[PDB]
């Protein structure tokens, strides 16, 4: 979810910097990251990847490194089929389906399996699923003929130069993701990567819904080459970035605009307040050091309090209810940082839930709407303050219910707890503006909550000679029953005390503990 | 000015960190991918074997009903069979890094059958194709084409 790459020119020492900061569930298994370092006579790579992957997706070495963020590349389309006479209406007539008879075994509970017949129907578009409501949906997924995904990342992260890196990138074997890049040679790059069907008509929201499946009018067959996709290289701004925002402000002096690409590639929706902070933290700072770069990554600002408390608060002070009045003074006194000691933050999240929806995205409410012309400051103000205040009222009840008081310290309700380690939390929801994210869970009956998702692997690398890199894994490097490497780094994360990442033999030779010779 | 001298491993070994991080040194690529495979089985063995089991479309059969929907989802989109193809379609150099990775998971299990869970032992002999299949599932049928999306659910 967060990615930053800065060019020598914007740094103090003259060496490019990279931020690897993916945000994912702390529990779903295929999303678990693991950190490793592989060294061979011909290559070397350090980084994190999702368990089960033979190659490192977030990697770096002495020469270069890359990082990813979800871009949501629309690589499949779901067609609503018009069923009729045992086939589907398509163009002029009824076409019969391709039918394969498959079958699978089902574990019983008594240890036995039973055969389960499974009939796979396919329209010319792709396989057919019947939704619970009866809609027959055929899924057409792009890139099914791209066998080389793993090797692509592999030849990509072991590239000898940008030029060699982009050639690998160019094979279009990796179907999604924004991928950011950086060199000890100084080039930095941002690519809206993915496999995207070439289409003749349609806004991206059109392609994300049920496209009609009655016409070859909507059956694409080709996909875009890398050079048809949004990309930025060594921009005038001296940095690139992506925090899941659409690809329209990847660097600040921007280098292209939504008019320059097919409208089905990426949306043109408001950028996250976290995305907006990403651009401000980068553009507004110069002569960056690894240290300041790392300080900036910890940013935990309640950007949405900055966009609303000005109108909100005086409105609330004139409320008759003494408690609403007292809520507004607690809010007015807040430095607007989701810090552990903050007594106003919880109360504010709860107001923002109502004012901006359960996921805090949600623009109704603001007085002046979002705009690409002021991409980093526009969703702003409160439209109907009286409404907003009745929301603050409801929110006080909520906060009280959920946490037992409206002024409980943020870090006493928000906890990071792994095994028997229980440390205070800081930072929070990305959509409220916090750059460092911890999507807190709902509270248990003691008002304690933990992160459901957010910071997982976090590394920052300066491409000096030798390379210098620091990082941390929220949920340690193993969740196998009984390791001492699950709850291992959480208290470090609570203090933002990063470990130096060791790539040099001498540093490895010295930190050795646990050791295994093999021969294959 | 050129980067610092690359280290040339002279024997295969994994030097593990104080935080459970493996530094895998291999005299050649395939060896590194095996050490890597061993490392992962050591640190996340159980879920990797469960994941691979699901990518063969064997979820319902190894573990039952709670795993049936992913199974129907993966067979209907023919993921297990396409993973067999993608594996045959790899270049030889890379197919060997993949087989090396599968061989490491396996070696770890055989040498550490205890440091490994009962429900997933049945999966065990894993293969380069299992590796390719999970990645295919992850990339195309989790990231790109998710079941909640086409299924509506």
């Amino acid at each position: 979810s967060n990615s930053w790459a800065v060019a020598p020119g914007k740094t103090a020492n003259g060496n490019a910097l990279l931020l690897q900061n993916p945000h994912l569930s702390w529990t779903t298994d295929y999303f678990t990251y693991y950190e490793a370092h592989l060294v061979t006579p011909d290559f070397e790579i350090y980084g994190a990847t999702q368990i089960g992957l033979p190659v490192i997706r977030f990697a770096f070495n002495q020469r270069m490194g890359i990082t990813n963020t979800v871009n949501g590349m629309v690589g499949a389309t779901n067609y609503r089929l018009t069923l009729q006479d045992g086939g589907y209406l398509y163009d002029g007539q009824v076409r019969p389906f391709e039918r394969r008879q498959a079958s699978y075994r089902l574990r019983q509970a008594d240890g036995t399996t039973v055969d389960k017949p499974l009939e796979i129907r396919s329209s010319v578009h792709g396989p057919v699923f019947e939704r619970a409501d009866g809609t027959a949906v055929a899924v057409r997924v792009a890139g099914l003929d791209r066998p080389g995904m793993l090797e692509q990342y592999f030849d990509m992260i072991t590239a000898d130069s940008f030029d060699d890196y982009e050639a690998a990138l160019a094979r279009m074997q990796v179907p999604t993701f924004n991928i950011v890049y950086a060199d000890r040679e100084g080039t930095i790059n941002y690519s809206f990567n993915g496999v995207a069907p070439k289409r003749a008509e349609g806004d991206i929201a059109f392609w994300q819904g049920l496209v009609p499946g009655d016409s070859s009018r909507y059956l694409w067959t080709e996909t875009h080459p890398l050079d048809d996709l949004p990309r930025v290289t060594n921009p005038p701004g001296g940095f690139v970035q992506n925090s899941n925002d659409p690809p329209w402000t990847p660097t600040w002096p921007v280098t292209y605009t939504p008019k320059d690409f097919p409208s089905y590639l990426a949306p043109q929706t408001p950028h996250s307040l976290r995305a907006q902070q990403s651009v401000r933290l980068m553009s507004e700072n110069d002569d960056l050091t690894l240290e300041r770069f790392m300080a900036l990554q910890l940013s935990h600002r309640a950007v949405m309090a900055d966009r609303t408390l000005p109108d909100l608060i005086p409105a609330a002070l004139i409320d008759p209810d003494p408690e609403v009045q007292a809520a507004a003074r607690l809010l007015a006194a807040w430095d607007r940082e989701f810090t552990s000691d903050s007594r106003a933050a919880l109360l504010f999240e709860e107001w923002a839930r109502l004012f901006a929806g359960q996921n805090f995205a949600g623009q109704a409410g603001f007085a002046t709407p979002w705009s690409l012309d002021k991409p980093v400051s526009t969703p702003y103000g409160v439209r109907d303050p009286k409404a907003a205040v009745d929301q603050l009222r409801t929110a006080i009840a909520n906060t009280k219910r959920k946490y037992g008081a409206i002024d409980r310290p943020f870090g006493d309700a928000s906890r990071m707890i792994l095994n028997d380690v229980n440390v205070p939390g800081a930072a929070g929801y990305g959509n409220l503006g916090s750059f460092r994210v911890f999507t807190w869970s709902d509270p248990d009956e003691n008002g304690v909550r933990t992160p459901v998702h957010g910071e997982t692997w976090v590394a920052m690398i300066e491409f000096s000679t030798p390379v210098r890199a620091y990082g941390l894994m929220s949920y340690g490097n193993s969740r196998q029953p009984g390791t001492t490497h699950y709850s291992d780094q959480i208290e470090r994360v609570s203090r933002a005390d990063f470990r130096e990442l060791l790539l040099r033999r001498e540093q490895v030779e010295a930190a050795v503990q646990e050791r295994t010779p093999f021969n294959f | 000015q050129a980067p610092i001298a690359a280290y040339k491993p002279r024997s295969n070994e994994i030097l593990w960190d104080g935080y459970g991080v493996p530094h895998i040194y291999g005299v050649d690529a395939p060896s590194a991918f095996y050490g890597y495979g061993w490392a992962q089985a050591r640190s996340h063995g159980d879920n990797i074997l469960r994941l691979y089991g699901e990518a063969r479309g064997k979820g319902a059969e190894y573990w039952g009903p709670d795993y049936e929907q992913t199974t129907v989802w993966l067979l209907t989109n023919g993921v297990p069979e396409r993973a067999q193809q993608w594996y045959a379609q790899q270049s030889p150099d890379f197919r060997a890094n993949l087989d090396a990775f599968a061989a490491g998971i396996n070696a770890y299990a055989q040498q550490n059958p205890d440091d490994i869970s009962p429900d997933v032992r049945q999966v065990l002999p894993v293969s380069g194709a299992d590796v390719v299949a999970h990645a295919h599932r992850l990339m195309n049928f989790l990231y790109v084409a998710s079941p909640g999306r086409t299924l509506g659910e």
